[PDB]
């Protein structure tokens, strides 16, 4: 989780498990 | 005389504030790490070419630079560009001046305008008639040449004037050295910081 | 990108022009637009 | 080390093409469903990760 | 298709029955509460009347040429007139120039034959056109042309004729002949209005009254001829002296300086989000919840 | 032979020359004097 | 492939037209030949 790193109707929807499900 | 330009006679390329972008402008620039004709004061002021624009600087200590001459002949047969430094404002003329055989600043017109321990930089240059002058001032540590650093100059001046331009001359005071580097049409990749200030750039 | 109309801004179109002609601007902006959204999904669909 | 998913983006591409504009929506209307099948692909896409 | 969220729901599946699940209808927006408009506090009438009513124009080999700027530009004067017999404005509309600024405008004023008035226009081509006067083919202005028999009749020899806004003063030069007896072959006068769009301070505007300024709240907004719409805020983007917009990696206006008063507003769009209604089958209930998407429950 | 012609034919009926195996300076007829309109439509005068 | 411009040599559009006219058969062209780029493009991303 270390290792790995808007208004023009673009957007991002959350995932449906967590990272804290997975 | 020639001396080398480095990272040299960058600008804001338009009047829009950007910040922590990388922006790709397409524009004359000075070419980095060109060849820039260097010239004293001392043991002269002679007519350049102006080509497409001018990064003009002066490595100074006196300030017997005070200003600059443009135009096509410059000789009373067309109109031609006067720029001025009063040491309390800036002053600019366009006429038909007859200047002297050999022009200096003392120890028909169409239109005015009115406001080594220093190094002084400029950029001049014509786009559809208007007349955009750039400027900074910065402290150096070297006599020599021209600092091996960035700083982006700011716009000063724009003169809607429509003038046609292919010399230029810089005014001495009589009864320092300075640099000339032609600007080319360059696309540079501009390093926009937190603070909106254009702190590096790729040529 | 301006896709051939007189400005990348579609509040520019709308601020200088009037209907006989913005519409003919705004239908560059609509195709460009339209065909980069249309790009992106497909891309979206194969990477998917 | 395997890629499991990817980002769920959804565009809303009447906002993307005619952004907050009445005049060019009326236009992107004349186009027809390629605005609602645009956000079809990509909600399917969004619930397949 | 507006009466619940439901009905948005059947709209959006063009379908009666809505199946179990979750579905994107609609799009939340917080609509402008107001339009405030903002434009330089200077007050001078620019010298249309200078342009439009001078005793001599001058040769089209040799056109006239005027700055108009740090003025107040009321567009209407001039396309209310009936003299005007063109009056044909390339890329803007005549009716818009009272809503809107410009850096600066030039006038450019000449004699021509009535049949060559045809030649004024953008990507034109012919002897006038090519020889005298120029337009670009990306012109934004307004071609303004009426006969001026009355004027520049007599005859009259003093109007010659032989390259984007060049002046192109050997002398290939021959004199049209102004008389009575001229409708096309009559002297005409045109005016060409030139407006700059490019990157500095607006000087010349329509007369549009400017609002009082509206801050932390969603508004409609023109500042200098820049229409939008956002919250506008008070900022802390540190805009250099020259500066007078910012802007987004979409090309989109991100902050504004204020022509009054020389501060820097940040411009947010107005609160949005996708809705989503959250739906037991039609089969089981016409019940919905609906889901304002990256909203705080607050901004609803 | 055929701008400077003595008599035109009339439009029921109309000449027809050949022109072939020479040079055409056509600048000499764009910018004669003569034209009222000189119009051309998958050409460019200037191109010729 | 023309696209509808006037022929689709590019060189018989630049040689015989002047800028006004000679962009507005080009960019039938441009359009035609994007899209037939995207097509390939789209073909061999599938076909990978």
């Amino acid at each position: 989780f270390n290792k790995v790193t808007k208004f023009n109707g673009l957007t991002v929807l959350p995932p449906l498990l967590t990272d804290e499900m997975i | 005389a020639y001396t080398n330009s480095f990272t040299r006679g960058v600008y804001y390329p338009d009047k829009v504030f950007r910040s922590s972008v990388l922006h790709s402008t397409q524009d004359l620039f000075l070419p980095f790490f060109s060849n820039v004709t260097w010239f004293h004061a001392i043991h002269d002021n002679p007519v350049l070419p102006f080509n497409d624009g001018v990064y003009f600087a002066s490595t100074e200590k006196s300030n017997i630079i005070r200003g600059w001459i443009f135009g096509t002949t410059l000789d009373s047969k067309t109109q031609s560009l006067l720029i001025v430094n009063n040491a309390t404002n800036v002053v600019i003329k366009v006429c038909e001046f007859q200047f002297c055989n050999d022009p200096f600043l003392g120890v028909n017109c169409t239109f005015e305008y009115v406001s080594f321990k220093n190094l002084r930089e400029f950029v001049f240059k014509n786009i559809d008639g208007y007349f955009k002058i750039y400027s900074k001032h910065t402290p150096i540590n070297l006599v020599r040449d021209l600092p091996q650093g960035f700083s982006a100059l700011e716009p000063l001046v724009d003169l809607p004037i429509g003038i046609n331009i292919t010399r230029f001359q810089t005014l001495l005071a009589l009864h320092a050295a300075y640099y000339v580097g032609y600007l080319q049409p360059r696309t540079f990749l501009l390093k926009y910081n937190e603070n909106g200030t254009i702190t590096d750039a790729v040529d | 990108s301006n896709f051939g109309a007189i400005s990348s801004v579609l509040n520019d179109i709308l601020s200088r022009l009037c209907p006989p002609e913005a519409e003919v601007q705004i239908d560059r902006l609509i195709t460009g637009r339209l065909q980069s959204l249309q790009t992106y999904v497909t891309q979206q669909l194969i990477r998917a | 080390i395997l890629p499991v998913s990817m980002t769920k983006t959804s565009v809303d591409c009447t906002m993307y093409i005619c952004g907050d504009s009445t005049e060019c929506s009326n236009l992107l209307l004349q186009y027809g469903s390629f605005c609602t099948q645009l956000n079809r692909a990509l909600t399917g896409i969004a619930v397949e990760q | 298709c507006a009466l619940d969220p439901l009905s948005e729901t059947k709209c959006t599946l063009k379908s009666f029955t809505v199946e179990k699940g979750i579905y994107q209808t609609s799009n939340f927006r917080v609509q402008p509460t107001e339009s405030i408009v903002r434009f330089p506090n200077i007050t001078n009438l620019c010298p249309f009347g200078e342009v439009f009513n001078a005793t001599r124009f001058a040769s089209v080999y040799a056109w006239n040429r005027k700055r108009i700027s740090n003025c107040v530009a009321d567009y209407s004067v001039l396309y209310n007139s009936a003299s005007f017999s063109t009056f044909k404005c390339y890329g803007v509309c005549p009716t818009k120039l009272n809503d809107l600024c410009f850096t600066n405008v030039y006038a450019d004023s000449f004699v021509i034959r009535g049949d060559e008035v045809r030649q004024i226009a953008p990507g034109q081509t012919g002897k006038i056109a090519d020889y005298n006067y120029k337009l670009p083919d990306d012109f934004t202005g307004c071609v303004i042309a009426w006969n001026s028999n009355n004027l520049d009749s007599k005859g009259n020899y003093n109007y010659l004729y032989r390259k984007p806004f060049e002046r192109d003063i050997y002398f290939p030069l021959q004199s049209y002949g102004f008389q009575p007896t001229n409708v096309g072959y009559q002297p005409y006068r045109v005016v060409v209005l030139s407006f700059e769009l490019l990157h500095a301070p607006a000087t010349v505007c329509g007369p549009k009254k400017s609002t009082n300024l509206v801050k932390n709240k969603c508004v409609n907004f023109n500042f200098n001829g820049l229409t939008g719409t956002g919250v506008l805020t008070e900022s802390n983007k540190k805009f250099l002296p020259f500066q007078q917009f910012g802007r987004d990696i979409a090309d989109t206006t991100d902050a504004v300086r204020d022509p009054q008063t020389l501060e820097i507003l940040d411009i947010t769009p107005c609160s949005f989000g996708g809705v989503s209604v959250i739906t037991p089958g039609t089969n089981t209930s016409n019940q919905v919840a609906v889901l304002y998407q990256d909203v705080n429950c607050t901004e609803v």
